[PDB]
RNA sequence: GAUGGGGAAGCUCCGUUUCAAAGGCCUGAUUUUAUGCAGGCCACCAUCGAAAGGGAAUCCGGUUAAGAUUCCGGAACCUGG
RNA sequence: GCUUGUGACGGCCCGUGAAAAUCCACAGGAAGGAAUAGUUUUCAUGCCAGGUCGUACUGAUAACCGCAGCAGGUCUCCAAG
RNA sequence: UUUACUUAUUCAAUGAAGCGGAGCUGGAAUUCAUUUUCCACGUUCUAGCAUUCAAGGUCCCAUUCGGGGCUGAUCCGGGUU
């Protein structure tokens, strides 16, 4: 109690050489760490064109789980299932005789920029999920473009690896169904309908939107001090 | 010769006074005094400057 | 959630698992023999009148080395070939381009006594 | 002909810069954070020779702001600068000759010398001994300083440059003449190599513009061009008159 | 004079700390034990470049046809372990 | 007295007359420690090893360069009455 | 012709350390209810010293030999200036 005393140092200018802090901010990053920091950065200091800033405007964290329970169901059939069909297809084949009709339907999420396109002019898609972060973003620039005329409700969905594992793969960059089974209709015309209300319905919107153009702190304050330091009459 | 300081002992290096084999026994005596008088003058403007701002 | 404290202005590159080698196979699929063998460090006597008056005269034995040996192995082979301990090695690449060894043998050791028994005196 | 002595400067073969003497690179403190705010006490070590100039050069020391060390600078010299002061370096500093301070923050008529003229530079302007700077007027808003240089020009920088107030040491050191070429001969054996001087007109016109001739005489104009171009650059480059100073500077 | 880079059709030129994630030492922990794992410290920075610069330490006597501060006898010192 | 080393000074400079490896010291208090016993290898003594290449000779009115055994040229140390 | 912005491009500095905004305490202002500010908000007789995740306060642990969290040292924005 008493041998312990009370030096508290005086950390200021002159004195107390300094403590140790976090210098977070001033830490320089390797180039490859700042040329994607400064990507993102220029792409909202430049005024985006009209027919992108459909994008940055995704299915909101309610209704994505509730999209995402009903494709979930539909998983793609994987290799192990895969296996044990197709030798089960091929004895049904020896015995059965039948015509390579031994199993039902495949229901299962669509997927495939190729694939997918050819779907939507074919007009045999019903709702079409797309991801945002696609790093060349003309893959997908004209998705929302065929959806409105065609008639094709979409969903601009976060996240080709939350796609992927939908796909059983890496990354989609799409997905959609066409045929489902009988049970859930119900679940899908509603969802259909909400998603319409933001990205089908509020198209002809954002057709004529720019985006970007927010600059950073230090130029955003200066704005705020160069017009309220103007409104004072 | 610099390197013929390894093999010598250490009392022909140094003197026993703090700072010993480093400086001058008059220039350890001026730190000696220099220290002592202004450790004792800052606890003087410690003091003095704490009643100025307490008569304010 | 916050971030990690990093007290540093600099960021340096991390220290990842650096495995060993083992790839599938010998890179020569034999080892090699010992090229500088105990038989090829010393070749030949020198028995010439001024190196056979040090052999009588110092307890030195006068010998032709290879040129790629130095003092160990020249101590190490006298010791396996001649079973005699070695005091001293003295090197000299003679003018014709060949090394020259002055191998001194303990006092318990006689050169007069074993230049004869390798067969030159 | 054949390229000419000002042209063969250039690379830089023989003509470069004898420093092997040469204390080091005299220049001001870093603008850390510690003076844009406050200040810092240093101590000044030995006041030494410089080869090559005839200001002497001083050892000022802090000690520094983020670790258990006493990082020291190498300044130039201000006449009544002395071992053993102590010099203060910040914003805040006292107006007294040896501390380091800036422009917009010293009065108007402060005598300064070792003057940024880009914060940040370490030293710049009124580095040779018995030069100093001083200030004219302050614009504060758009932070700028009005400041007279030692060739007489008016300079405008920004408010927040550096500069030791007073001035180099070592004034009035070309006041003494040589009276001998070999005294010309140390001044230049530690500065550069660029004496002693073969004139051109006592050359070969293959070696100079004004070489040739039965007599010695330049037969053209010596007064140059700025469009002229290396090797036709040999005179009084880019007079606007010539002949005996009669007036003024009439600036 | 490499490197990271930048030019140059190109043989090559610039440039030596430069718009580099640039490197390694002490002590622990287990004594299935290799060094994974406890940690902290370090920010300079390839290398080559002087038998007259800088630099750890050997002296005397004797000895050969021809070598010796190197052999022999004696007497030392230095570095590393 | 000659030659050479060294010391304390003086004159001189708009000339003020290298760099690093390496070696030591100091400040600081991490840690480790004592009683039937601990600690220091900056004290002394005692043990082992010190690799590679060079080393002969001339060094000049005959061994170098000058077509050569050339009245030329070629840096330096010691210096008796 | 003048003039405005920052992310492109151009220039300079540091091991990219204290930038921008706001907030806790106020020397000097008229508040005409309720606060608007320049900004104040650890160092200047003196050639000493300032380093060990900082001592202190506080909450836990499984006591120990000590260990950790917060604060001491305002918060927010990741724009190095």
């Amino acid at each position: 109690n008493p041998l312990t005393h009370s030096t508290p140092k005086n950390f200021g200018i002159g004195q107390a050489v300094q403590p140790k802090r976090n210098l977070s901010r001033y830490v320089k990053w390797p180039e490859y760490v700042r040329v994607q920091r400064q990507k993102k950065i220029l792409s909202i200091r430049l005024k985006v064109p009209p027919t992108i800033a459909q994008f940055q405007y995704t299915l909101d964290r309610n209704t994505a789980a509730e999209t995402f329970k009903l494709f979930n169901k539909y998983r793609p059939e994987t290799a192990a299932e895969k296996k044990e069909r197709l030798t089960k297809e091929a004895a049904a084949v020896a015995e059965g005789k039948s015509k390579q009709d031994a199993s039902p339907k495949p229901y299962a999420v669509k997927y495939g920029l190729n694939h997918v396109v050819a779907l939507i002019e074919n007009k045999k898609a019903k709702l079409v999920l797309i991801a945002n972060d696609v790093d060349p973003i003309e893959l997908v620039v004209f998705l929302p473009a065929l959806c409105k005329k065609m008639g094709v409700p979409y969903a601009i969905v976060k996240g080709k690896a939350r796609l992927g594992t939908l796909v059983n793969q890496k990354t989609s960059a799409v997905a959609a169904l066409t045929e489902v089974r009988a049970e859930d209709e119900a679940a899908l015309a509603k969802l259909v309908s909400t998603i319409d209300a933001n990205f089908a319905d509020k198209y002809d919107e954002v057709k004529k939107h720019w985006g970007g153009g927010i600059l950073g702190n230090k130029a955003q304050a200066k704005m705020d001090k160069r017009a309220k330091n103007s409104d004072s009459a | 010769r610099p390197r013929q300081y390894a093999t010598v002992s250490k009392t022909h290096k140094t003197v026993s006074r703090a700072y010993g084999g480093s400086r001058c026994a008059n220039c350890v005596k001026e730190r000696i005094i220099r220290a002592f008088l202004i450790e004792e003058q800052k606890i003087v403007k410690k003091v003095v400057k704490e009643q100025t701002e307490a008569a304010k | 959630k916050a971030l990690k404290v990093r007290t540093s202005a600099t960021f340096r590159l991390p220290k990842t698992l650096k495995l060993a080698r083992a790839p599938k196979y010998a890179s020569k699929a034999v080892p090699h023999y010992n090229r500088l063998d105990s038989y090829k460090v010393i070749e030949q006597p020198i028995t010439s009148e001024t190196a056979m008056k040090k052999v009588e005269d110092g307890n030195i034995l006068v010998f032709q080395v290879s040129m790629k040996a130095n003092k160990y192995q020249i101590k190490k082979a006298v010791k396996e070939l001649y079973e005699v301990d070695v005091l001293k090695v003295n090197t000299l690449v003679r003018p014709n381009g060949t090394k020259k060894a002055y191998v001194r043998l303990t006092a318990d050791y006689d050169a007069l006594d074993i230049a004869n028994r390798i067969g030159y005196i | 002909g054949r390229v000419i002595r000002n042209q063969r400067k250039g690379a830089g073969s023989i003509f470069t810069s004898h420093t092997r003497l040469r204390q080091g690179a005299a220049k001001l403190r870093t603008l850390d954070y510690a003076e844009r705010h406050g200040y810092i006490r240093g101590i000044v070590k030995q006041i030494v020779h410089d080869s090559g100039r005839g200001a002497p050069l001083a050892k000022v020391v802090f000690r520094d702001p983020y670790k258990y060390r006493l990082r020291e600078e190498i300044f130039i010299a201000n006449e009544g600068v002395h071992t053993g002061q102590f010099i203060y370096a910040g914003k805040k500093a006292s107006l007294n000759v040896g501390n380091v301070l800036p422009l917009g923050s010293v009065p108007e008529g402060t005598i300064v010398s070792n003057v940024e003229e880009k914060p940040g530079d370490r030293g710049a302007l009124a580095r040779a001994s018995g030069n100093y700077v001083i200030i004219i007027g302050h614009n504060p808003d758009e932070n700028k300083t009005r400041v007279r240089l030692p060739s007489g020009a008016k300079k405008v920088i920004s408010s927040d440059a550096r500069g030791v107030i007073g001035v180099i040491a070592g004034g009035g050191r070309v006041d003494k003449p040589l009276l001998k070429a070999g005294r010309a001969f140390h001044k230049y054996r530690l500065k550069r190599n660029s004496w002693p001087k073969t004139r051109g007109v006592a050359m070969n016109p293959v070696d100079h513009p004004h070489g040739g001739g039965n007599h010695q005489h330049i037969g053209k104009a010596s007064t140059i061009s700025r469009g002229a171009v290396s090797g036709q650059k040999a005179g009084l480059i880019a007079a606007r008159r010539t002949g005996l100073l009669r007036g003024s500077q009439k600036t």
